[PDB]
């Protein structure tokens, strides 16, 4: 029944800053820590993410990890940085510098032991864990590097808990680190087989949505990470709150994974349009389904109609008829039958929660597992190869002891995921 | 003369919520149990509170908590409300085995406690769904034990039939195939309905284009009450549950009678229209009121039972039967003469305050076993096959200890079942 | 002793609106169905509400919506009000085939439902128009099915005869020619009236130079009520609908009796003037009151039926008949002796409150089959020919799957029909 | 049951500005979007042109298309530009410049894909489309050029829906573009066989009417486009509202088209006279029929008595007797029998609606299909030939790749329509 969340890397720490904000919004918990809500449900299932400390203080069940105090400090300095206890800030001193080898292989490795100890302390604080969630970037040093290391140890300690992670996937246009594909390649090599599932977030796609449908001209990462948190929070609240359908994360995982190795997801979100049009929108189930199916409302820079859909999850929040939902999902399946895989009859699955997100009447979360995902892997693998041959920045990595044959195997493994998507693309 | 209701899974429990609400409506039972006035279902306290003899099982706290926080929380005994912490995840492998098998002993002991409270246990019935983890997984687990302890008692199951078009559970075929294997062999009779078909009923007869499960389960509750409340109440032909089994199950396999219910009429549709017994039964043989999406005209009938509420005169019934036997296109299997069970209760049909159905003065429930059911299995056959050929999602069962051979086997058992329908279709 | 009215198309429905309004006026039926007091047309509910046994079909929502929003919306059962979304577009090709053929199954099942509500179905009658898409297209489609299921029941059709001078439908000849082909062969009898002729009646006998369809249909309603309400009511000579068919249809082709109605008199014209039975029947043989623009003196009579309302004494009728047989210039075909059906109801003629016609104490309706009808066909022949020779508008049918040969064929069938009239004209 | 309207070109955009204004007038819909009427009918059939968005907002089911933001902006800036949602403004940047080749063949072609996507989104929003309507100029770049391209694709997607268009036909005296006949020629070549029907509007004729019978000395295009919208709105309201006759657009199309290729219409309108005389006018059916038959009240610069009438539609709005209408139409047929074609018996067809246009007791719309229409084609074809031989501005067109043989075929096709009118003129 409970979940532990660990954030890492500057990305992960800033995403989590919005995530937790939202969760407390959902439950009426003040930036200082106490509960000042107003709904029974708000406290009722609070356990999944909060420990109530003496005084009616709620402690977010999460660990903030970094290798630079300053980022942690900036998180702590805002509202909701006060709700986190000092003991959840685990950090070192001297960066990682966006270096996998430092993060995973060497220096960051050193910190992980202290992180894990706190993890253990929290695992004991829970009655019964459902699982763990981690937030991070695929091409980052602590985000992926150190984060991955941690994941391999947590999974080891808890094989029976859900291990998932959401991660920022290097967008085709904006890479920061020259070896960002290298770090990503290494994380695939480690993560894929050490996780139950991973979500693919593309900032470029997010920037398109924010202007494309939301028509906004000023977003920052906090605004885009709001959208990220909308999908993350969407998933777990249902599990928390009363609904109609089947509201268990593990069951979601079961329904979305047809094969042990292909567990990559494309998140999307509805409704998600500018205020101008809000006066011209109608709120129906087909309306949400139109926004959910549309590739432009995906947060991943993929194109599901290019690939084939293996699995689709449609999560609904708010009062909807069962009939309408059933029929519209069927219609989707029918009309987009050319994209769905024939091996899975009725490949579109649903989940229904009766609690709407604060401020909306209804909402829906799109989760997909298509073959289209392989295109991201292909882009990375290719870029990787070029760098691999030149050893760009690999003296930094090999200087910290990372061996090229390990990287070679990592490359293969990327290619293996692509070939397996092809194996089920048919 | 007593019986036990068992509600497993959300579907089982939420349907149960409607069911027990209706039983309260049948007698004026207050949420606290106070009844001013049906002890076949209820157990009496010295305060005049009655306890519904039923068990509620959910492996996820939430739905039972919904009960616990609603009005009927005072009605139900805390021990009747059994909850685990974690779910089956849509998966028989956990529902029947890994998870549900841990709590079942408790569950059984509460059942046994109630069995000891019964003085003349006639039997029981289980509410669930063919696709879910607890809905079908745990359910069959229970049957495995109940059929030992209560081998001679009624074992009637009611389950939601997986909609061919909409399903939220990708491994539902796999779940349902495994249940076939284990329920066929243990249960006595399993009934099922299709929410998609029901939607069509809601939109055509009730004129409602917005059905939720809370509507859908009211309609189910109607059907159930006809066979549960009114069969214990007075009538001309008072039919028991054991009698139902003795009049509905023709073979030792299972059989799966499907529900049909007429009247299902909106208030406005009731105006300007006079139903007779015969007219209602005419509606009962129309595909249009068939609660499962399966064409009555496709198959052949094997069994049929008609149960009457309110203003029904056997005289009229007899005439109605004559015409359904001779006027209709109802093909039937040789084996069977048309001995259709007629239950005739004087007990009037009841309506949920604030519901969709019109107040009616008479009502007819129909159970039927048609050969068209094999097509339903055919649907499952291919859905299963597709997944199984690719081995999609297989690791979610294998990791819990399931065997691939077992899955093949279960499919084969279904195939055998289809073959037996084929057999019955061959007239002889 | 029951019958079904079928209203197809605007013309069918709007005429029906007048018809059912008149039936309400006949018995004091309230808009909600409450009648304080004719169950041959109506079906009774326990509230004392009666439902008119009729089906309303429109493939465009609007006209039925007009019903649904009017006063009689409470009278009609929602299932009687059947609507599609799209039209036939003046075109048989869509009305009978492409569009109307999709909904007809529903329509038929509502009809069958009512047929099952009937205990002694005597028969039915269909209201439509010879030129429209649903008016004639869909209509014949219906006949194709009704003649199978209800082969032995009365199949009387009533249709608006296309005005020779004004028509809003450019392909009306084509529509009507196709209907001939398909209705002749299926229907038992088709009656028709000409709105242009009616206008002349309104301006000369009612003195009204502003007739709308809502006036025109009141007059039609009068005629219809004489043969529908009053034939079920008491009289001296109570004539049934089957009797009508048995007394009006002489050949197995069709036949097409035309309506004539006298009295049609304005209130002021009723003053200072005393009508007798004989005087009214004199008016009935005048071209001036002929409801179709076709000259009675041109052709020869084959059939004639006179139906009487109110203060009619057979004694006077007999004298009147003697004079129409001998005084008039009415030529008649050899084949026929003058056995003119006399229906004599005591039931008085009724008048629509706020209508144009004067309160009368007696009234006579005349049906007649004259050889002059071939000229009406001749009109259609050339109109069709002109279009067809140029092939104007042909793509609007061809694109829906119509065949050119078929159209030729249908014309030829009309030509054959004309030839049979020629035959009858030859005395023998 | 529903209709989608697409406006294109500066002309089309400004005409639509008046069209939609009128439709909202008809239904009591405020310039800001909400419904503030007062009749049951006003909302009852609103579906054909509006989507009700949440909040009782009505969205006009139309797409505004251009290649210059400024025109779109000017539309948006007025009342009823606020009722359109931003998503219905599809435009590019850099004109077309009244160049078919740019519009259709090259640049404008690029935009069409985004237009069509929105079209698809709306086709899904409808329950059941009756058809589509487009507003444009025949000699314009986006009006005809890009517009035509769009039409060919919409027809392809929906063969079973009505495709009609109203278009400004180059008046003999006022052409703006030197190659306006060229653009028109090309549009005939494309449109005629890719449309169910097209209406012929001549501004010159309109300017004559406004002074001739309306006696006005200040009109602008908004006043003349008011008259245009009167005819457009006249047609669809009947379909929308309760009447007596046969109120379906498709049925109108069926009754007005005797031959697959000859579907050009001459709109006219009654009553349509100055206020002075309004004190001396009588309102009868013959009065309307006098105004309808009179060629001077036609909006097309044609002369129906010069040619032969193939089909005539008389649409009436308001309470009229059936008798009177029938008789007067018959009289028309009788007295003008010398203009009607002998192949079609009773060539004058009627349609009757019981709802009058706001402010009038009665009104009538004249729709005709005569042979006289061919004269417009003849004028264009001739002018075309001269230009064709010289290649005036064809370097602009051939510079964008338009081939002269395509134009040659276009010329033939114009001549073919004329010969077919001759074939049925007899
Ligand atoms: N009629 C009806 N069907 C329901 C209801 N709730 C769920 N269902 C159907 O039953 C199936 C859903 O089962 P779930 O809710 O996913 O699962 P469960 O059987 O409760 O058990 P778990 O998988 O372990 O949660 C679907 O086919 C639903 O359409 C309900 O209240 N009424
Ligand atoms: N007497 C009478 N004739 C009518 C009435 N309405 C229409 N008509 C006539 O019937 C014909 C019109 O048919 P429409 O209304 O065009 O079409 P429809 O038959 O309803 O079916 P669609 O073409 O598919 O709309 C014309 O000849 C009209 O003169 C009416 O209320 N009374
Ligand atoms: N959405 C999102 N992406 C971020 C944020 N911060 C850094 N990123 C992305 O993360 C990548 C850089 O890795 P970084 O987080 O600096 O690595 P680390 O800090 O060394 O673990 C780039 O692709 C950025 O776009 C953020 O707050 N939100
Ligand atoms: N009636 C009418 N005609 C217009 C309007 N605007 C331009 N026109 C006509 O359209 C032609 C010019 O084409 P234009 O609309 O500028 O083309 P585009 O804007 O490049 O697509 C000329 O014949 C004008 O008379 C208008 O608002 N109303
Ligand atoms: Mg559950
Ligand atoms: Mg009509």
């Amino acid at each position: 029944r409970e979940i532990v969340h660990i954030q890492a890397g500057q990305c992960g720490n800033q995403i989590g800053a919005k995530f937790w904000e939202v969760i407390s919004d959902e439950h009426g918990i003040d930036p200082t820590g106490s509960y000042h809500g107003d709904s029974d449900l708000q406290l009722e299932r609070i356990n999944v993410y909060y420990n109530e400390a003496a005084g009616n203080k709620y402690v977010p069940r999460a660990i903030l990890v970094d290798l630079e105090p300053g980022t942690m400090d900036s998180v702590r300095s805002g509202p909701f940085g006060q709700i986190f206890r000092p003991d959840n800030f685990v950090f070192g001193q001297s960066g990682a510098g966006n270096n996998w080898a430092k993060g995973h292989y060497t220096e960051g490795a050193e910190l992980v032991d202290s992180v894990l100890d706190v993890v253990r302390k929290e695992s004991e604080s829970c009655d019964c864990l459902q699982g763990f969630q981690l937030t991070h970037s695929l091409g980052g040093g602590t985000g992926s590097g150190m984060g991955t290391l941690l994941i391999s140890k947590i999974r080891e300690e808890y094989p029976d808990r859900i291990m998932n992670t959401f991660s920022v996937v290097p967008s085709p246009k904006v890479s920061d680190t020259v070896v960002e594909p290298y770090n990503a390649t290494l994380s695939v090599h480690q993560l894929v087989e050490n996780t139950d599932e991973t979500y693919c977030i593309d900032n470029e796609a997010l920037y398109d949505i924010c202007f494309r449908t939301l028509k906004l001209t000023t977003p920052t990462y906090g605004d885009l990470n709001h959208l990220v948190s909308a999908t993350m929070s969407g998933v777990t609240t249902c599990l928390r709150f009363p609904g109609q359908l089947n509201a268990d994360l593990r069951k979601l995982a079961v329904n979305m994974v047809p094969f042990p190795r292909l567990h990559f997801f494309m998140p999307g979100f509805a409704p998600l349009t500018s205020r101008g049009s809000q006066q011209y929108r109608a709120l129906t189930v087909p309306e949400l389904t139109q926004q959910m199916f549309d590739a432009k409302n995906m947060m991943a820079a993929c194109d599901p109609r290019h690939g084939r859909y293996l699995t689709v999850a449609a999560v609904f929040r708010g009062r909807m008829s069962m009939k309408e939902v059933d029929e519209q999902m069927l219609n989707v399946q029918n009309k987009n039958s050319s994209y769905f895989v024939e091996w899975i009859p009725n490949n579109v699955k649903t989940a229904v929660c009766d609690i709407p997100p604060r401020g909306l009447k209804m909402s829906a979360t799109f989760i997909g597992n298509s073959t289209a995902i392989q295109e991201l892997f292909k882009r990375i693998s290719e870029q990787f190869t070029a760098m691999f041959r030149r050893k760009a920045f690999l003296h930094w990595y090999t200087g910290e002891g990372m061996d090229e044959m390990e990287f070679t195997e990592a490359e293969s493994n990327m290619n293996d995921l692509v070939s397996e998507y092809q194996q089920y693309q048919d | 003369r007593e019986c036990i209701s068992i509600h497993v899974g959300q579907a089982g429990v939420q349907i149960g919520n409607a069911c027990w609400e209706l039983y309260c409506l049948e007698h004026g039972i207050q949420p606290d149990g106070q009844m001013p006035s049906f002890n076949t279902f209820f157990s009496e306290t010295g305060a005049g509170k009655h306890v519904p003899r039923a068990v509620f099982v959910d492996l996820e706290p939430t739905v039972i908590d919904e009960v616990r926080t609603g009005t009927y929380r005072q009605l139900f005994h805390p021990e009747q409300l059994i909850t685990g912490k974690e779910d089956a995840a849509n998966n028989y492998a956990r529902g029947h085995y890994t998870i549900g098998k841990e709590i079942i002993d408790l569950v059984l002991d509460r059942i046994r406690k109630l069995a000891d409270q019964c003085t003349g246990l006639q039997g029981f019935s289980v509410f669930h769904s063919f696709g879910g983890g607890t809905g079908s997984g745990f359910t069959s687990l229970l049957m495995e034990r109940l059929s030992v302890d209560y081998g001679k008692k009624s074992k009637l199951e009611f389950s939601i039939y997986p909609a061919p078009q909409v399903s939220t559970a990708v491994v539902e075929p796999y779940n349902s195939i495994l249940t076939t294997h284990t329920t066929l062999e243990h249960s006595d009779c399993a009934f099922m309905v299709d929410n998609e078909a029901i939607y069509d009923i809601c939109r055509r007869n009730l004129d409602i284009e917005r059905p939720t499960y809370t509507n859908l389960n009211r309609l189910i509750g109607q059907i159930v009450s006809s066979i549960t409340a009114s069969l214990r109440f007075d009538g001309a032909l008072n039919v028991d549950l054991t009698e139902f089994q003795t009049n509905l199950v023709p073979y030792p396999r299972g059989h799966f009678p499907l529900a049909t219910y007429a009247p299902v009429i909106s208030a406005e549709k009731a105006y300007h229209e006079q139903l007779s017994v015969a007219e209602i039964t005419n509606a009962c043989f129309e595909p249009a009121n068939q609660m499962v999406k399966c064409d009555p005209r496709h198959g052949k009938y094997m069994a049929c039972c008609l149960l009457y509420r309110g203003d029904v005169v056997p005289k009229d019934v007899n005439a109605a039967i004559a015409t359904i036997k001779t006027k209709r296109t109802i093909q039937f299997v040789d084996w069977c003469p048309t001995g259709f069970k007629v239950g005739i209760n004087y007990e009037p049909p009841t309506v949920v305050p604030g519901g969709d159905l019109a107040k009616v003065q008479r009502a007819v429930c129909m159970l039927s076993n048609t050969t068209a059911i094999a097509e339903a299995w055919a649907r499952l056959d291919h859905k299963f096959d597709l997944m199984y050929a690719k081995r999609a999602f297989v690791h979610w069962y294998v990791g819990e200890g399931m065997e691939e051979g077992e899955f093949s086997e279960a499919r084969e058992d279904m195939a055998a079942l289809e073959k037996d329908y084929e057999e019955v279709g061959v007239d002889s």
